[PDB]
């Protein structure tokens, strides 16, 4: 349960699970002072 | 402008 | 959402639409956090100044949607509610402090490529991500301008703003249970959530583990996308102990 959640939460089937990026997520990660 | 949905969800 | 774009298919698989049965209209946004729980803003349901006090039987939760008005046969699921829980200290009287509500679905929904829950943050994730300047994402089928409604789900990425700046943009009293987001007049970027978007999720993507966490719930704002004003969001992590309590008790 919570602590973490439904365990496989936040991973989108059409994106993270297939290692595909949506078109503006880069913008978020870049604002966190380089997400990589 | 919403389209009708299956009666089974109004009940 | 004002000055946002059309979401992609499966971009926000946790986005939920609160729909009224009679009339049949879009009420608010919400998010799927479990196969049985949906999180939204309490003023989407209870707001006595405008006589809103909706009950279970007055709402339907549509999950898996992209199109605002069409019944996406075989893709979306519609659930009925069993119980609605509003935070006992939700302050509708003054500044909508603790504007959060949980809804239990009658039956579990099954996940698909279009339906999947969002994670709720833990103290660490909240700490490392809820920083001024960092961008989050809001999604919704609400108004496009202040004064029309979109065909599909819209998305807009906005930065969190420094608390002093939020306090100085309004007369309203901000509490630690809210945070504000949006651009400054001298940034050259616009965007905001608007009426119809309340209840929906303000999410961020952890660069540590790549998961999307819901950091806020769209709450209020003075107008939509006005210069010098910001949108306020309920701070999910500060209210997580309440969330947990309701879920491992009921
Ligand atoms: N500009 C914004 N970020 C915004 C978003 C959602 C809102 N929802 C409301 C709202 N306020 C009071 C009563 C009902 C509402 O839907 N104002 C809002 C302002
Ligand atoms: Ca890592
Ligand atoms: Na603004
Ligand atoms: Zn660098
Ligand atoms: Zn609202
Ligand atoms: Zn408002």
């Amino acid at each position: 349960t919570f602590g973490s959640g439904e365990a496989d939460c936040g991973l989108r089937p059409l994106f993270e699970k297939k290692s595909l990026e949506d078109k503006t997520e880069r913008e978020l990660l870049e604002s966190y002072i380089d997400g990589r | 402008d919403f389209e009708e949905i299956p009666e089974e969800y109004l009940q | 959402i004002v000055e946002g774009s059309d979401a992609e298919i499966g971009m926000s698989p946790w986005q939920v639409m609160l729909f009224r049965k009679s009339p049949q209209e879009l009420l608010c946004g919400a998010s799927l956090i479990s196969d049985r729980w949906v999180l939204t803003a309490a003023h989407c349901l209870l707001y006595p100044p405008w006589d809103k006090n909706f009950t279970e039987n007055d709402l339907l939760v549509r999950i898996g949607k992209h199109s605002r008005t069409r019944y996406e046969r075989n893709i979306e699921k519609i659930s009925m509610l069993e119980k609605i829980y509003i935070h006992p200290r939700y302050n509708w009287r003054e500044n909508l402090d603790r504007d959060i509500a949980l809804m239990k679905l009658k039956k579990p929904v099954a996940f698909s490529d279009y339906i999947h829950p969002v994670c709720l943050p833990d103290r660490e994730t909240a700490a490392s991500l809820l920083q001024a300047g960092y961008k989050g994402r809001v999604t919704g089928w609400g108004n496009l301008k202040e004064t029309g409604q979109p065909s599909v789900l819209q998305v807009v990425n906005l930065p969190i703003v420094e608390r002093p700046v939020c306090k100085d943009s309004t007369r309203i009293r901000i509490t630690d249970n809210m945070f504000c987001a949006g651009y400054k007049p001298d940034e050259g970027k616009r965007g905001d959530a608007c009426e119809g978007d309340s209840g929906g999720p303000f999410v961020m993507k952890s660069p540590f583990n790549n998961r999307w966490y819901q950091m806020g719930i769209v709450s209020w704002g003075e107008g939509c996308d006005r210069d010098g004003k910001y949108g306020f969001y309920t701070h999910v992590f500060r209210l997580k102990k309440w969330i947990q309590k309701v879920i491992d008790q009921f």
